[PDB]
């Protein structure tokens, strides 16, 4: 009836949901006791304690499973438990996928396309759960939607090798390498970054992130087996956004050498025929795959878009609870800093593949999460577009008077002497 | 500026670690981390 600061018992019936969104600002803890019980692939360890903060999911039961919850902003009869009848499709898919990676040359080189909820990113990190789980592959999980953070802040699009297990506590999937011990092997990403809010603001820098990710990403394929061997999960962002010819997905196949397609629409979704007329001369149908509505996936609302990416600026330069970073805050001259803005529709009209001169005014840098790249400060705006991210950082304070600024840095040390490059991302108290 | 505490924000510190280049990533072997 009413919040409780105690323990609850709960019996999850095996292919089940308990589906869970934390709108409240307080954390759930959960300990099982016994069965087995999956956030998005990864298995949770009987008697160890997870907590989770601000995000919505489901902890599905693979087995019929009794577990203990602790949350004050939950009750036992305000608890939704649902079956789930959609895991088989995921499954079937995954099986397939496996067949390939243990008979194939290659590994699968898959792209997940579909519209606005339809459960791409929850299917990307069930696949690649999974593709870990049974006979240790360790696929390159690629993002292409720069407004969703995995294992890295928002501006970005990655490819990130899944080589151990997940965490499940995080809307993040994980994060990055850290200077120290960890109770998770943590990610080593290669990151691109866009910049800006919204792909429409560009497009063609958002491509020529993609041509610049792709080319890497056949770098790294060509020399690490393991990662070859395993594949690819390219997951892409609301086809909604993308033109109607489908044109931006011709390039991602192409500069991602793509030849799988996974399709989540409807039974009478016009996108099926769609993809089949465009994408089957080029893949063959047999590569084009329809997977109906899965069960569970529930709406997202802009304002939970931005709950999360205000998590995960927090979480690169601080951490998570269970693994607390220490970021270093620096003092800089105006004198100090070689600011870069990329071109967009609103500030250029057009949108082009190109950087502007960032003029040292707190409405231009306050709060601001700034880009750092492996280019020198005296290098050419050519040289800083090709240049690959070294790190992010955040503009805490700018004073005029003073003519100096208050840098958070994530590795403690000297400023970078390296270009910089703005993005549309803001954060506000350190 | 002085709005408040530099430099390290919060016993055993750890930090968050710059990304690899182009050609360390591509070269890179994540059994670096893997063990352990
Ligand atoms: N079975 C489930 N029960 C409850 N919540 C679920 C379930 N499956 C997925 N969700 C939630 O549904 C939400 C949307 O799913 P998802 O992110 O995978 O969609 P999406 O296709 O990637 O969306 P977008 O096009 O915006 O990128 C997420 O918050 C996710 O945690
Ligand atoms: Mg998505």
């Amino acid at each position: 009836i009413t919040g409780d600061n105690e323990w609850h018992k709960l019996v999850i019936p095996k292919g089940s949901d308990w589906q869970i969104d934390l709108k409240a600002e307080g954390k759930l803890i959960v300990k099982v006791n016994s069965g087995i019980v999956e956030i998005f692939g990864t298995e949770l360890a009987v008697d160890d304690e997870y907590t989770f903060q601000n995000w919505k999911f489901p902890i599905y039961a693979v087995e019929e499973t009794e577990l203990l919850w602790k949350c004050p902003d939950l009750t036992t009869n305000t608890i939704t438990v649902k079956p789930n009848h959609t895991m088989k499709y995921i499954y079937n898919l995954h099986f397939m996928l496996e067949k390939i990676r243990m008979s194939n040359f290659e590994g699968p080189r898959v792209v997940i396309v579909g519209g606005s909820q339809t459960g791409k990113t929850s299917l990307s990190r069930t696949l690649c759960s999974y593709a870990l789980k049974f006979n240790a592959y360790q696929p390159l999980y690629i993002n292409l939607d720069p407004q969703q953070p995995i294992f890295t802040v928002p501006g970005c699009i990655s490819a990130t090798p899944i080589s151990d297990i997940l965490d499940a506590q995080l809307p993040t999937w994980g994060q990055s390498l850290t200077s120290g011990a960890t109770l998770l092997h943590n990610k080593q990403p290669m990151v691109k970054n866009f910049g800006l809010e919204r792909i429409n603001e560009n497009k063609d820098l958002y491509l020529e992130c993609i041509s610049q990710l792709g080319q890497v990403v056949g770098q790294r394929l060509h020399l690490d087996p393991q990662v070859r061997r395993s594949g690819c999960i390219v997951d892409t962002p609301s086809i909604s956004q993308l033109d109607e010819n489908l044109a931006e997905l011709h390039h991602i196949i192409e500069k991602l050498n793509v030849n799988i397609m996974l399709v989540l629409c409807s039974e009478t979704d016009p996108l099926w025929e769609k993809v089949k007329k465009t994408f089957g001369p080029e893949l063959g149908n047999n590569n084009i795959f329809f997977i109906p509505k899965l069960d569970g996936v529930s709406a997202v609302d802009d304002v939970y878009k931005r709950s999360l990416q205000r998590t995960s600026i927090r979480e690169y330069f601080y951490g998570s609870l269970d693994t607390a970073l220490s970021p270093y805050a620096i003092g800089v001259d105006y004198e100090d800093l070689t600011i870069w803005k990329p071109s967009n529709v609103f500030d250029n009209e057009v949108g082009r593949v190109e950087l502007f001169p960032v003029t040292i005014t707190p409405s231009n840098l306050q709060h601001a999460i700034i880009a750092i790249t492996f280019a020198e400060r005296r290098a050419d705006q050519a040289t800083v577009i090709k240049s690959p991210i070294l790190g992010f950082a955040l503009i805490t304070e700018v004073n005029e008077k003073r003519r100096k600024l208050r840098v958070l840095l994530p590795v403690p040390g000297r400023l970078p002497s390296k270009a910089m490059i703005l993005t549309s991302y803001r954060y506000l108290e350190q | 500026n002085t709005g408040i505490s530099n430099s390290n924000l919060n016993k055993n510190i750890q930090s968050r670690n710059w990304y690899l280049s182009d050609s360390q990533w591509a070269a890179f072997k994540d059994d670096e981390i893997t063990s352990t």
